[PDB]
């Protein structure tokens, strides 16, 4: 396929070939990001900071939750047709 | 069996349709969420395998728990209460900054987005090795390392009541496509007069039956037994450049070397291919310099004429001949000189179009 | 009113002229500096609003103060004096590395440079949320978040006596250009024989009265009520590609799908557009496969013929017809096949120029 | 303007339009990076490190200060003409 | 003198051959390794100059030692033994992640790889200033800073018995090429009707005797006394674009301004070059607006006609004339309009090739 | 060489020239990354973590060591010819 002889006449050589393996994904596993830490051994010393953190998170999480609900609400069982 | 309500949804890409169906199959049942919510409330580890018999294991990760457990709790009766909250507040703001960067508005389509495990690194506490170890990756061989880093996650649930994000990952394994060969190409400069040129070819190409293709090496690792790519690497190549690689030297383009010099010699098949107009070539065995015929462009050095050659100051023993003695330039059809810089491409294209619009009016007048 | 001494300065870009005038209007008065210098000396916070009645509030940020106050001072009578200095020395060197990276020689033109608030993150202590909160940004809605992160700073004073840098920021607000519509384009592959093609169009284009334009989505966020860009996104589009989007199918270029397959179906206007030569299409309602006429290139699936279609294994209910039944390929003028890889562009351009220089000599000989 | 019918015949569809809003900057606010921290509660334990830090900073700050002075010294009040 | 066994090795690039020979000359002697191995075992500093009389100094760096010495050891009798190991374990995993990222499979060719000192930052403890100071770099002037950051390392030994990596660095010094001049180019828009255009030229070009060349400013710093580049910056420029810069205005391409406007004026040689069709130009001295002749494209403002000009609201005093009064557009040959966006280049190239294949068949039929 | 007059007629000016200096590397200096920290003042409290670290490092270091040996084993003194 590649004409090594003619390519070598214009200074081009192959310096290695290899087989080609691509990654395919299979099976499944659930991973959960727990956003709220366990703070009980800090005895309310972080109450203000935790409440502010929770409020900052809400702005980010609500649009994602809404986007996911927008899709799954259009996915029904077969016989609804 | 489920059906997508396409008239209701109206518009969606295949990627969104397929991820949406996958979302329905992989999301936790409505009461599996209530179980998970209660399990998360009662734990205190940075990473924890949540096992509820019957249901599958769920890997829970808490992004600031190691800091709370290792740094804040041991200080509980040596630092003030205000200081403890201030210390944690700095961590929470930095952690929120990462959540915002990854899950915020820069995330275009949460349903079909695939987040690499490495991009999740900060969301998972700044490192992913313990997560991967809990999933069974040992770190004992490089292939398992590459596969473990090829993991991608999809979002399947966002809990705004208890503030957690459920992701689904899949395990990469290698799919060898035995008919595709990846080839690494490497060029040496050659001389026409005092002008130093080289042929413009891709660094990697792929052969596939009848096809020569382009090859995107971005997502690939060149392991000793094969090229491992986490994504498709093959993409089309124009017929003209395929013809170049098939032996049509006139189809291969060429350009002048950048800077002062190019790669002026190379070892290949135990021979030395060298631009001996551009460097001193010398036979060490006999002590005699190797001149390049000025109507030749390269020298092909093998042990039939010089067992040990010196080339730009490096001494190399070579094997029996695998490349013919150089041919005269006049027996080689060189292709067009080009530049790949984008302004040069655009400026010369604009010129070519103008010359063609001129040429297109005269052959109507004369015909 | 001020005047620029242009004969003295000799050369300057408009960006430098305008920033220089802005520098004169926004820099602190000479004695406002003496006030600020004394206020900075007597504070000890990481961030502090410096209020001097009459003059405006000045936001002061100290990049290692949280570490000194939270980590070093509480250790003052438990760690040695040498260790305290060693601990702080590591922070100072890392902080200097950031000052050098941002304000050092890699900063080409300090007068007209605009530094994003996020690039200042490390100079401000590793996080910007508290700075933004002191300026009034709540983090309560995503738009205010995007605007807050679109803040850019200009340097207005560098104090080498007391080691501080005064920056001026401006607040972004949204300027809707009601005549510009941003359009997201999405293609599906089609088949000519066993060759799988797709049309090459931009991912985003903009319409603006008479114009179709290119659209750089880099600085944009696609909010539910509009595309929000922190920079100009519009840039010219060639007439030929505009003609393509205006219906001249012969002006649109095409290429072969990368890898194994393309996007082979899409939901649009409640219909399914599908390359049914490349995937199994089937009517779920009747149980009958949907064949693609080999002299057609796509199938337009609507509820008039199939209320519920199965397409590559996904079942989709569709609405009433919004796209005509596919036409024969022979009634569609396809445009040129191309590659967008840059070496292919350069190699084919070099060939085209050579063919044109040949063609340009013969029509002089014959005419 | 865009001919959706003919584009659909070659597999191209629009999957969304939106208005276009660009950010414009207005008003002003001064921000000061205080490079020298308050170290008095460290009782001279960081004297060597602070002096070295200050010396490293000078190399960076002096060229910027000079560039700013090079511009503002060419900006005079109107009647100097 | 050493010789490379080229028949045994079979294939190697010049970069690999030369680095391999360099590897033989710079690697530590076999028993220098045994000395180093014992010296490393008995030290406990983060960075340490290892002096063995006779042999050269070897700079040893330990990437987590500052943390162990400053944070863990002082806690030895206040925190539990489990906690100490957990604290260090987090650092070790993060450090291993950096070793893997830099020395793992993403490192294609360890023999010829050159790793910048800044890329080694995390492997050396998160900062490089103390390393550079031990080598003699003071940080006292910006040039020494640039040179110190241009240091590259080669791997010369990897010890799997005692877990250390020996690297060889070289010191950059400046090599002035007195015949090469770097030029910064800057354009202003001009008007044809209500269309606002600008000429497409590179931001930086280089002159070199007979040559005009492209200039890659990526690795360069524009110091007050010269352009300092850590890599070769020169690369070829097409003859056509060279002709453009040599005065052939018809060879220069042009495009329409992006967004709303271009750079519409500039100060050059103490004069103001301005697109006064696109902004208000006014003589401050006389109070009279400066109109742009509609058959002119630019205005060249100097003190012979207006000592103090107002231009888009900024007031600039100008010097004596250095640019002639604008000429009529009809006395200027403009070059081709182009787009540099890659899809536009590819689409127009495909069209040009098709038009040329048509044109190539008719001049055979008529001739 | 550059024709500033004709370029100015189409709005292009030079706003600065400079000489060109490139960095060349000379001399040599050895730098050693000591991967194994001194932990003796931690009295075996990190034994498990250190052993795991060492095992993770081996997977990375062995291929590099092998690549270096593959080259230097083909580099002999002159008279082996
Ligand atoms: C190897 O290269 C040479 C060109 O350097 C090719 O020879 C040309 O072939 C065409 C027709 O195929 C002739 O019209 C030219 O006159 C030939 N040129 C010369 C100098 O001989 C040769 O075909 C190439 N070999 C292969 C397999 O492609
Ligand atoms: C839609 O596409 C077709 C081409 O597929 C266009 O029809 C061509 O129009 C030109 C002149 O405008 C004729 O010379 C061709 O013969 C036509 N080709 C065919 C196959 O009919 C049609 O004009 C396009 N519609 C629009 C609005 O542009
Ligand atoms: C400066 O620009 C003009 C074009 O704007 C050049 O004049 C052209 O020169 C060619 C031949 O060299 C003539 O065929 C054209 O008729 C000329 N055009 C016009 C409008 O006069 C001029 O040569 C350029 N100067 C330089 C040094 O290149
Ligand atoms: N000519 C063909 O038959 C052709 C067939 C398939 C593909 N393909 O990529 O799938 C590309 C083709 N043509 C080119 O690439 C020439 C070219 C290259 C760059 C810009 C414009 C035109
Ligand atoms: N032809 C015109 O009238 C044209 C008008 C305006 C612009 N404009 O972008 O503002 C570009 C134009 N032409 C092209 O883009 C063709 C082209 C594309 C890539 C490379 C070279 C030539
Ligand atoms: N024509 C020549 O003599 C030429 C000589 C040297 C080089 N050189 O870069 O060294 C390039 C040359 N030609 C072009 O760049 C035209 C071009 C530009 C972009 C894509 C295809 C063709
Ligand atoms: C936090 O952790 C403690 C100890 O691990 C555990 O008993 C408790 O359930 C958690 N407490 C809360 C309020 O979540
Ligand atoms: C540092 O902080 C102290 C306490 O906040 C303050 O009183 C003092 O003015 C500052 N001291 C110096 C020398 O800047
Ligand atoms: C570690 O450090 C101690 C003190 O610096 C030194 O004496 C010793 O040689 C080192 N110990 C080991 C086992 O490497």
């Amino acid at each position: 396929q590649i004409h090594w002889g003619n390519l070598s006449k214009i200074g081009v050589v192959g310096i290695g070939s290899a087989s080609y393996k691509v990654m395919t994904r299979s099976s499944h596993q659930s991973l959960v990001i727990k956003l709220m830490p366990n703070i009980t051994l800090l005895n309310n010393c972080t109450r203000v900071e935790i409440a502010e953190y929770r409020r900052l998170l809400r702005t980010v999480l609500e649009p994602i939750r809404d986007a996911l609900n927008a899709m799954t609400q259009n996915i029904r069982p077969v016989q609804s047709v | 069996g489920v059906v997508l309500a396409g008239a209701a949804l109206g518009v969606a890409t295949a990627a969104q349709i397929t991820a949406g169906i996958a979302l329905h199959q992989s999301m936790l049942n409505s009461q599996a969420i209530d179980n998970l919510r209660a399990s998360l409330e009662t734990t205190n580890q940075a990473i924890e395998a949540i096992r509820q018999a019957g249901q599958e294991m769920i890997l829970a990760v808490q992004g600031v728990q190691d800091y709370i457990n290792n740094e804040l709790i041991p200080s509980m009766n040596q630092l003030s209460c205000d200081l403890i909250g201030q210390k944690l507040g700095l961590k929470l703001l930095r952690y929120y900054t990462e959540i915002l960067s990854l899950f915020g508005p820069s995330l275009r389509d949460p349903i079909s987005a695939e987040i690499s495990i490495q991009a999740l690194s900060y969301a998972l506490g700044g490192d992913i090795n313990k997560v991967l170890e809990k999933l069974g990756y040992s770190g004992g061989d490089l292939l398992g390392i590459l596969e473990s880093r090829g993991i991608k996650a999809r979002i399947t649930h966002v809990d705004t009541e208890s503030y957690f994000i459920v992701l689904s990952i899949a395990y990469p394994t290698l799919s060898e496509i035995k008919g595709v060969i990846v080839h690494r190409l490497e060029g040496v400069s050659y001389n026409i007069g005092s002008q130093e040129w080289y042929t413009t070819v891709p660094k990697y190409v792929a052969t596939q039956g009848y096809l020569i293709s382009n090859f995107d090496e971005s997502s690939c690792t060149f392991m000793p037994e094969g090229t491992v790519c986490s994504q498709n690497a093959l993409y089309p190549m124009s017929p003209l450049l395929q013809e170049c690689l098939r032996g049509s030297t006139k189809s291969c383009a060429r350009t002048l070397v950048s800077g002062s010099f190019g790669n002026r010699f190379i070892l290949s098949q135990g021979n030395l291919i060298a631009n001996c107009a551009s460097i001193l070539c010398k036979c060490y065995t006999t002590g005699t310099i190797i001149n390049q015929d000025p109507d030749k462009i390269l020298t092909y050095i093998a042990a039939d004429h010089c067992p040990v050659v010196e080339v730009n100051g490096v001494t190399i023993q070579v094997g029996s001949r695998r490349y013919p003695d150089a041919v005269y330039l006049h027996r080689i059809d060189l292709g067009p000189p080009i530049s790949l810089e984008r302004l040069d491409v655009g400026t010369n294209l604009g010129n070519a179009i103008a010359k063609l619009e001129d040429a297109k009016e005269l052959l109507e007048s004369s015909d």
